[PDB]
DNA sequence: TCACGTATGCTATAATGTGGTCTGACGCGG
DNA sequence: TCCGCGTCAGACTCGTAATTATAGCATACGTGAGG
RNA sequence: GAGUCU
């Protein structure tokens, strides 16, 4: 059942939900994001194949020339990920790119076949994706995080009470294309419609309709119905459709053949209407006055004289009904307009409309646009049709069209990029629709609306950038150049792609430093999601709408997952088992439920879909692959909970952790959190830093071993087998027969990435985690990370915690620690820090790096060597020099008081001054590693010829060392091929393995794999040369550095911090603190057994926070380890194999309903005592998010170990002797510690640097800088009344430059003595103002 | 001025400076040449333009944007609002003599009392040692007493003690809602890199121990230290100015 | 209002402290006011005792 | 109405005559001879080229009514040198000053820190070089590749391109909105803060008693040669202006002076203790 | 909203009960962040008269 | 009177009107 | 009634430093050194 | 731009 990496050490489970889905991969979304951008697709155009189809063929403006693309292809980096990491340059790829000049003939009509030219030309270097989602930009690992924007096609909204003061909601319409120009639709106070592009100016909504060829006419038949008016002799009549007297009142006496229904002043019901339709009465005899108002439909000419009766739209009356009769027009055709149904809005807007006919609206839209400028029938007719009627300036895309093709109810899914006419009036009807009743606004906040945009796609949208840069450089040199001496790529530029990419990857707000300081903070910020961005919105322009959660989130978005900065719901991780749609919504996994039997078939629900179907929760109790047990579903449908029956349920939740992000799944018993400190948890637990012992945790939930594996930290074994050689520094494992290929030798090497760097200045290092000559199966964790242990996540350590006040050294959520805790330097951390030392170019001359430095004792040239730089392992401290630097100096005038000091001595200063790379003011480490950057043709150091000589031994060994076991493995197999077919084992193997090679067998299929890897061995010979001289030629290589440097030295240091007052460290659920005192073993609480707090909690920190996982999580702690202690006892006593087996395997099956079963008769004996030796620290174990472990289970535990039922032992205090008057809860409880630590965030400054302008202090410890003291600060000394503590600040420790050096004076003369003056910065005002053009004077006393 | 690589920079006020003198230098040239009137307009609208951007740049039209996309700062706008000299280096300022750290309780601690640490304390009351140290004859110049306290001699703590008894620190935390946010305390010097704060006046800086910070200012005239010690001291500070009750109350 | 009875203040530089910068600077300068330096703004301005 | 400058000024020579073949020389040929009417309708009728030509020429140095600003001067230079006596047309002949006048004011106003013509000329043939040798060696060109295609010098090539190198605004911001730019970073060296102020009056303070405290003849000659009482830091030789009058005694002074003065540096407790300094 | 939660924390909030909880959540930690800033500026704004 | 960086000058096919972001809010004038 | 302009808490830590494109050659203009 | 205290 379980694996060799799992047989080591098995969590116990207290899940009771089988995992139908398991845990997809959670870094998808990068990978599979930025796969799309470089896959060449052949058709079904993505990334750059869509860019180059899109943008080329591009052709001149005299027609006769044109550039035309063929395919691309991405070259091999030049530097791989190692060697960019160190140099400090970008991970890309070579764009080589096929274009041809195709020149077409001017005599003939289009003569194709004229000049055909070709050649693959370079344009830019793409950064390419690692394989953790990262881009190594200038020598960084950076994440570029998906943005979440408001998704592409029509979406209709309202202003409820904003717009206007009498509160008419102005409905609205909004047609979005991914790229053009905006077309909004919009309401008045007084229901006119109006359109707006790009939101421009108002003009009437029919102006749109006349430019695409709509007359009066067709405009009234469109969205106004049809009332036929039949004139009769002398009575008039009336065609009725019975339904649309509904809810009206009767103006006249309603009568029909023969009969009066209803009369005048009478209210028409449903009864009324019913009336009607069953007589089936179909003219009625009307008033003359009833037109009277009525507003014609068509134009009405007389057949007699030829002239206009009435206009199409115009209100009719007696006198005009007259001229209708007389002249020969008995038929007239009319608007039906109700005033609550079907609204009259384009026949009150027509009446606004200026414009006449077709020709007028694009004058009257082109003069819009373009104001001022003097319109034509060519500018008006091209403008109208660039703006969404043109293949080049317009395109919805595939998402656009389908989601305005969506909300229009249509049947057409795909289609034209382009808007149509029938779109534009279709959204004016739906605008319509909402203005009546039938039809509501969408909302924005919801994900249906809200599309998810990853990497590859802004990739290719800033790729689309640098194209269009290169299309005006080409339709320019397509012109002016000569057509037969023109090659492509002399119109071509390279740097305007390179440049539009470079500016994506690097200046964009979503590019950005990765938070790699805990691989919980490398995954969750991969799996981020920001609506910020260009294309999203700012903090300008975020309300609280967009902020809160929405029922959408459900599945797609954690709603416990986001920072409590202003950015508070702008940024968000993703959902646990979320994923892009095809088109880019979210979607969420759920069981279908066919016949009310629960499929294990799955349906990822976009948005849109889960609103349709009623959804079961995951709390609902299975028949076991029957159906639900329960006749009444908690279930979730149209963004609502209710109970439902089970022949109503249509879906299921899939997992019961769907709804968590990856940061919160990891929270234990998060059910009893609150969601305010469960967010603070989860975004310490990104932050706490690894440490020097990577411990497991012991009250986890199981997706530790998910996180730490998908993180990408982890070496995990591609291809299972036995492992060949074991090392601190690489891994190199031998395949299984079966999964290893037959071509190569099959032998795995995994070089483990060593003590190294992080972004946060923090360790890196993989340890082996799996024994010399060990069987292992494919997919288990090789080699532990940084903070990882055995597979599973390791963020922080388990200790031994009692939560009762103590002194008040726990006073507001202040900790205290034991010195047992410092001692076993197990809180300790490891801080690997970068500092260069760079020799530039100054006007006087160049930078020399020689242990020849003026000024200088022996104490700091003592650890340089010959050329200047610090020995590998050398200890030092702030003041120390790391590399020895000299700069040129002009022969600077010395005062003649130097002049006379420096003739003393005799030592006078030389021509070159001095500017040595030394150790950072009160940072102090080893040195672990120096590496030297050289320009090609500068003199070399003695130092850097030594690390050349070293790399390239080094590199000579590490390539022997490929070939050597590659070899070996390679005729191993020959050997296993040879004895089949010609079987001579002991006498064959005497003499030499170099003509193993010519010996072979009868020809068949075996002969054939001889031949393979006979030819194979030569190709990894010939391999090894051309691989050895890559090598050499990159050592020998000068790096190309910026301009005026001529050589860097990067020395790294490693600070080893352990744990000090002032440290922040952590739990889980948002239970924050900081160290206040480190207690003496000698004075900790101790309990009856003898044994020691580590940590003493404040009490009084938890109720108040009501984050009472802690609490449970220090119960199950304690239970857990007390498996341990028992476990370990019964290992010191050395009982036997058949009582271990017993009491483990009680304790893996104690919980009432376990989700999984561990048989320990399965488990060999070697294999159980690997497993107690792990579990004697204690039994880790898995608490699922919501559906964890209850209090009679953890109590049930604390039995087995023999622990009380309470979680509370008598304590009794270290210091005296005597007990506690209660008993007190203690227990282990995973607490983290956070990167805010106290040497880096305490800071001083007596007098230091000032600023340029304003004369004042700089800020910040990074800058040696001082205080800000604000206005809130400067009101604090006026309220008191201090005020020469005030001036005292404003003055002398500020701006005022004669007080500032003076006062330093008195104060070392002894005298504190105010002597004030005026500060620089109102100097600065007075000329500021005076510059504007303002006399500003000091009109004295 | 120039950056250290080779680099320079310059405000923006010298690239609207070089727009308004190049136009009214082209000006001029053009009235020379006596050029029709209607190339002289466009020279006179461009200056316009180029004078009032200089002046207000967003006022007028669109604000003339630089090499960044961003428009160039003006001149008014280094004198109006938030980021303008009244608001930011005016009315409040950067100042010497002041530090800070994350704080931690100090339960054995007077009410009068804060632990200020070792380092903090050296680099703060620095003049104070180097006028201590020419007293008692132990360095002859200020560079020699530099020295003295940069190897952190035995003799130097024994001074450094001497300047701190009865000698306030005033303590701040943000956010400086009233005046009972900055109080003053007798320093006590302790081993650790982080300050000490009395519990009871935890009430007025709304400060939790669970990592805040809280900035340190030394009051150096003598009249700053009996204006620490008579009015900001936290001992004279128990009542709260807002209502007629204690803040000084135990939780 | 708060907002007007302090820019109706006589002093000109507690009213450009205060809002609305380039308005109050342009109706003090046409009006040739002169601020006394009265309250604490002005002084803590000036870099003078309170 | 239309307020913006552009749309203005483009509306103004839209209404204006454009020329033809003899029309050009008819007004050419008294433009030469001297024509209030002929140089304005010349140059008005064809401001309508300038603005084609500065067009093309954007988003380079200038915004784009400063093109044209330039532009119309190359106009007028083209119809006070035009030959009308010549069979060739203005329009050919224009385009040449127009491109010229407005490449060469840009290369001169596009640069805070003034480039000239020559360094700006040479920067090109290295640029133009530098995009033929990219194509082809995809990654951008080394200072030695540029370097070694012209055979010209690796310092040379290096000088021209730091040149090239632009210069950031000290108001442009590192944080965002609104938190800190470089002023807010960089320090004034040229003000020395109040520690290295108060060390130089403290040096200097405690040199004017060491002055009074050595021998009366000493401390005259060891001050007024290094300049340190007197008015002009004179050498060996023209300290006998003084009194001196001597080349030997002054050496021999000069050093018994610095010789009694060590001696009082290593008592005080300074010599090897102020020496590192 | 017009479903409460029955449960408490001892007892635990299911997956809807927590996903209700975290609206009320949200808008409290949101004011922390924003509507500070509307009260702030009243501190600001009586000073200045005051 | 040259040496050296800097500046001004002229090129004659014809060519003659320009072309980044798209959403805040609540108050208070003119 | 609509457009325009004006406000929108207080400190702190980190982190990095980008792009384009302007032809080519001959006399003219200024300062400093050497004969 | 990502954080820390409110
Ligand atoms: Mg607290
Ligand atoms: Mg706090």
């Amino acid at each position: 059942v379980y694996s060799y990496t799992e047989k080591k050490r098995i969590r116990k489970d207290f899940g009771k939900r089988p995992q139908v889905l398991d845990v997809p991969y959670l870094l998808s979304i990068q990978l599979d994001s930025f796969q799309k951008f470089i896959e060449q697709d052949p058709e079904g155009q993505y990334g750059l194949e869509a860019a180059f189809r899109s943008v080329f063929p591009i052709q001149s403006y005299s027609g006769n020339s044109e550039l035309q693309y063929v395919s691309y292809r991405l070259g091999e980096p030049v530097f791989d990920v190692q060697e960019c990491q160190i140099r400090g340059v970008t991970y890309s790829a070579p764009l080589r790119v096929k274009l041809r000049l195709v020149i077409y003939e001017r005599e003939a009509p289009e003569g194709t076949v004229k000049d055909i030219k070709e050649q693959e030309v370079y344009m830019g270097e793409i950064p390419l994706m690692t394989d953790n989602g990262t881009f190594v930009i200038n020598g960084t690992e950076r994440v570029i995080v998906s943005q979440l924007h408001r998704s592409p096609g029509v979406f209709f909204d309202s202003d409820k009470g904003k717009t206007h003061s009498s509160g008419k909601v102005l409905y609205n319409a909004r047609i979005i294309p991914y790229r053009g120009s905006w077309l909004d639709f919009e309401f008045d106070p007084k229901d006119n419609l109006f359109v707006r592009i790009d939101r421009r100016r108002k003009l009437p909504a029919t102006i749109i309709l006349r430019a695409l060829n709509y007359t009066t006419e067709q405009i009234l038949d469109l969205f106004f119905e049809k009332v036929i008016f039949e004139i009769r002799d002398n009575k008039l009549q009336m065609e009725l459709v019975p339904e649309r007297l509904r809810g009206e009142t009767a103006s006249f006496d309603i009568e029909a053949n023969g009969k009066v229904y209803v009369e005048k002043g009478r209210r028409i019901t449903a009864r009324h209407i019913r009336q009607l339709e069953k007589d089936d009465v179909k003219l009625i005899e009307v008033p003359v006055e009833y037109i009277a108002g009525k507003v014609v439909a068509k134009d009405y000419i007389d057949e007699s004289t030829g002239e206009l009766i009435c206009a199409a739209n115009m209100e009719l009356s007696l006198d005009l009904l007259a001229k209708l009769s007389q002249s020969g027009h008995k038929r007239i055709e009319t608007l039906f307009t109700n005033d609550l149904d079907h609204g009259p809005y384009i026949s009150e807007t027509l009446r606004v409309d200026p414009t006449n006919d077709r020709l007028s609206a694009l004058v009257e839209i082109y003069r819009m646009m373009r104001p001022g400028e003097p319109p034509t029938r060519e500018a008006a007719e091209s403008l109208f049709e660039n703006l969404f009627f043109s293949e080049d300036r317009y395109d919805l895309s595939a998402v656009g069209r389908m989601k305005f093709n969506r909300s229009l109810l249509r049947e057409e899914i795909e289609g034209s990029g382009i808007l149509s006419k029938d779109d534009i009036i279709d959204v004016m009807k739906k605008l319509i629709d909402i203005r009546n009743g039938k039809g509501e606004v969408d909302d924005i906040d919801h994900l249906g609306n809200r599309r998810i945009r990853s990497v590859g796609e802004m990739a290719e949208n800033q790729f689309r950038v640098g194209l269009v840069r290169v299309e005006r450089a080409v339709k320019e040199r397509l012109s002016l150049g000569d057509l037969d001496t023109l090659m492509p790529q002399d119109m071509i530029n390279a740097k305007p792609i390179s440049a539009a990419v470079k500016e994506f990857f690097g200046s964009s707000q979503l590019s950005q430093f990765m938070d790699q300081n805990n691989p919980l903070s490398e995954i969750t910020h991969k799996r981020r999601i920001s609506a910020l961005g260009p294309g999203g919105l700012t903090r300008e322009r975020a309300g609280f709408e967009v902020r809160d959660v929405h029922p959408t989130h459900y599945g797609r978005v954690c709603p416990i997952e986001t920072p409590e900065g202003p950015n508070i719901g702008l940024i968000n991780s993703l959902s646990v088992y979320a994923q892009t749609n095809e088109y880019g919504f979210l979607e969420t996994p759920y069981r279908k439920v066919t016949d009310g039997v629960v499929t294990d078939e799955i349906h990822y629900l976009s948005a849109i879909e889960e609103g349709n179907y009623v959804i079961a929760q995951a709390n609902s109790n299975l028949d076991e692959e029957g159906h639900f047990v329960e006749d009444l579903v908690t279930c979730r449908s149209k963004g609502e909970s209710s109970l439902f029956s089970r022949d109503q349920v249509d879906y299921m939740d899939v997992s019961t952790q769907q709804v968590v992000s990856v940061g919160a799944s990891l929270i234990p018993f998060l059910e009893h959190d609150d969601a305010n400190r469960a967010l603070m948890g989860a975004n310490m637990q990104r932050q706490a830093v690894p440490t020097l012992r990577a411990d497991k945790p012991l009250v986890g939930t199981g997706m530790e071993r998910a996180v730490a594996v998908d993180s990408g930290v982890t070496a995990v074994a591609k291809r299972g087998g036995v492992v060949q050689y074991v090392d601190a520094s690489r891994i190199v494992i031998k395949v299984n027969e079966d999964e290893m290929y037959p071509g190569e030798a099959g032998i795995d090497i995994y070089n483990l990435t060593k003590y190294t760097r992080s972004n946060q200045n923090t360790c890196i290092n993989q340890m082996p985690c799996v024994s010399l000559g060990e069987p292992v199966e494919r997919g288990d964790v090789l080699a532990d990370g940084p903070s990882t242990d055995l597979g599973e996540l390791a963020l922080g350590q388990n200790m031994r915690v009692a939560f009762m006040p103590w002194n008040g050294y726990n006073f507001e959520d202040s900790i205290l620690v034991s010195e047992r805790v410092v001692q076993e330097d197990r809180f300790t951390t490891i801080h690997i820090q970068e500092l260069a030392c760079v020799s530039r170019d100054t006007k006087l001359g160049p930078e020399e790096i020689t242990a020849d430095i003026p000024n200088v004792g022996e104490a700091a040239l003592s650890k340089l060597d010959e050329s200047g730089i610090v020995y590998i392992g050398a200890e030092v401290t702030g003041g120390d020099i790391l590399v020895g630097k000299v700069t040129p100096k002009g022969e600077t005038q010395l005062t003649p008081e130097e002049k006379l000091l420096r003739a003393i001595f005799g030592e006078k200063a030389s021509d070159v001054k001095d500017s040595s790379l030394r150790v950072p003011n009160g940072v102090s480490g080893t040195v672990i590693d120096v590496q030297v950057f050289t320009r090609d043709g500068v003199e070399k150091d003695k130092r850097a010829l030594e690390i050349e000589e070293m790399q390239l031994k080094q590199a000579k060994k590490d390539l022997s060392e490929e070939l050597q076991i590659l070899e070996a493995g390679l005729f191993s197999r020959i050997r296993a091929v040879l004895v089949a077919g010609g079987v001579e084992a002991e006498k064959l193997d005497k003499l030499p393995r170099d003509r193993w090679l010519e010996l072979g067998l009868t020809d068949e299929e075996k002969q054939n794999q001889l031949e393979q890897l006979a030819e194979q061995y030569d190709e990894l010979k010939h391999e090894f040369e051309k691989k050895l001289e890559a090598k050499r030629r990159k050592i020998t290589q000068g790096d190309d550095l910026a301009p005026g440097v001529l050589k860097i030295v990067k020395v790294y240091l490693a600070v080893k911090r352990r744990i000090q007052p002032g440290d922040k460290m952590a739990g889980r659920h948002g239970n924050k603190g900081v160290i206040s005192k480190i207690n003496p073993i000698e004075d900790m609480p101790y309990d009856e057994n003898g044994t020691p707090v580590d940590i003493v909690l404040n009490p009084l920190g938890v109720p108040s926070r009501m984050n009472i996982g802690q609490i449970l999580e220090t119960h199950l702690g304690m239970a857990a380890k007390g498996i341990g202690d028992k476990i370990n006892a019964m290992l010191k006593q050395q009982q036997e194999v058949a009582k271990l087996r017993e009491f483990i395997q009680r304790a893996y099956d104690l919980g009432a309903d376990v989700r999984q079963k561990v048989d320990l008769s399965t488990f060999s004996d070697e294999e159980v005592m690997r497993l107690a030796e792990n579990l004697r620290k204690g039994m880790p174990i898995a608490t699922p998010v919501f559906d964890g472990a209850k209090e009679a289970e953890i109590k049930e535990l604390l039995k087995l170990g023999d622990l009380p039922t309470s979680g509370q032992i008598r304590l009794y205090d270290g210091r005296t002797g005597e007990q506690f008057e209660r008993p007190v809860t203690v227990g282990y409880m995973y607490m983290l510690k956070l990167n805010h630590l106290v040497d880096d965030k305490m800071h001083a400054r007596s007098t230091g640097s000032y600023s340029l302008v304003t004369q004042q202090p700089l800020g910040g410890k990074a800058q040696f800088g001082g205080q800000r003291f604000g206005e809130m600060e400067v009101w604090a000394l006026e309220a008191y009344g201090a005020a020469y503590t005030l001036q005292e600040m404003l003055t002398v420790k500020s701006d005022d430059v004669n007080g500032r050096t003076k006062m330093y004076k008195n104060i070392v003369d002894g005298n504190h003595q105010m002597e004030p003056g005026m500060p620089e910065s109102f100097n600065v005002l007075l000329k500021e103002i005076r510059s504007l053009g303002i006399n500003i004077e000091l009109e004295d006393e | 001025v120039p950056l250290d690589g080779g680099r320079f920079a310059t405000s923006d006020l010298n690239d609207l400076y070089r727009r308004v003198i190049n136009r009214n230098n082209r000006l001029k040239r053009l009235l020379d040449l006596a050029a029709p009137d209607i190339i002289v307009r466009n020279e006179k609208r461009m200056l316009q333009e180029a004078v009032d951007a200089l002046l207000d740049n967003g006022r007028r039209g669109r604000a003339i944007t630089g090499s960044n996309k961003r428009p160039l700062k003006s001149l008014a706008d280094m004198i109006k609002g938030k980021q303008g000299r009244f608001r930011q280096n005016l009315l409040g300022k950067r100042v010497d003599y002041s530090g800070r750290s994350v704080i931690t309780v100090g339960p054995y601690l007077r009410l009068h009392q804060c632990g200020l640490p070792k380092k903090m304390a050296l680099e703060l009351f620095k003049p104070f040692i180097y006028g201590k140290l020419e007293l008692r004859g132990l360095a002859t110049t200020i560079k020699a007493a530099k020295k003295m306290v940069e190897r952190e001699e035995a003799v130097v703590w024994d001074i450094l003690d001497e300047v701190i008894r009865e000698h306030p620190v005033l303590l701040n935390r943000a956010p400086t809602l009233h005046r009972l946010g900055i109080q003053a305390f007798e320093p006590v010097l302790i081993e650790g890199k982080a300050i000490q704060l009395h519990p009871l006046v935890c009430a007025a800086y709304n400060a939790d121990f669970d990592g805040d910070q809280m900035a340190v200012h030394v009051p150096l005239t003598l009249e700053a230290q009996l204006e620490a010690r008579a009015l900001m001291m936290s001992t004279n500070n128990i009542l709260s100015p807002a209502n007629g009750e204690p803040i000084i109350v135990p939780s | 209002g708060i907002t007007k009875a302090s820019l109706a203040t006589e002093s000109f530089i507690s009213a450009a402290s205060f809002q609305e910068t380039t308005r109050v600077l342009t109706e003090a300068a046409v009006a040739g006011k002169r601020d006394e330096l009265r309250g604490l703004k002005e002084n803590v301005i000036v870099g003078r005792l309170i | 109405r239309v307020l913006d400058a552009t749309q203005l000024y483009l509306g103004e020579i839209g209404y204006s005559p454009l020329l033809t073949a003899e029309e050009e020389v008819y007004f050419a040929r008294r433009a030469l001879r001297g024509d209030v009417a002929s140089r304005r309708r010349m140059i008005e009728s064809n401001l309508r080229l300038v603005v084609k030509i500065a067009r093309r020429y954007g988003n380079r140095g200038l915004a784009l009514l400063d093109l044209i600003e330039e532009g119309n001067l190359g106009l007028i230079r083209a119809v006070e040198k035009f030959d009308p006596e010549r069979g060739f047309r203005f329009s050919t002949y224009a385009t040449w000053w127009i491109r010229q006048t407005i490449e060469r004011a840009i290369m001169n106003q596009t640069r805070t820190i003034r480039l000239p013509i020559h360094i700006v000329k040479e920067l090109n043939v290295y640029l133009r070089t530098a995009r033929e040798l990219s194509h082809k060696l995809d990654h951008e060109p080394s200072a030695e590749e540029i370097a070694e295609q012209l055979d010209k010098p690796v310092d040379d090539v290096s000088r021209m391109l730091r040149l090239n190198e632009r210069i950031t605004s000290v108001d442009t911001p590192l944080g965002g909105d609104s938190e800190k730019a470089l002023l807010d970073i960089l320090a004034d060296e040229k003000e020395n803060g109040p520690e290295d102020t108060t060390q130089d009056d403290d040096m200097k303070q405690s040199i004017v008693k060491w002055l009074f405290e050595l021998n009366a003849k000493q401390r005259e000659v060891l001050a007024r040669r290094f300049g340190l009482l007197g008015y002009e830091a004179a050498t060996l030789e023209d300290v006998g202006r003084e009194i001196g009058l001597t080349r030997e005694r002054v050496r021999q002074i000069q050093v018994e002076g610095l010789r009694r003065l060590r001696e009082i540096l290593q008592t005080q407790g300074l010599n090897i203790e102020a020496l590192f300094l | 909203i017009e479903t409460p939660i029955t449960a408490n924390f001892r007892e635990g909030l299911n997956v809807l009960q927590y996903f209700i909880s975290t609206h009320g959540a949200r808008k409290g930690l949101a004011d922390t962040a924003l509507k500070t800033a509307n009260s702030g500026y009243l501190t600001r704004r009586l000073v200045d008269v005051a």
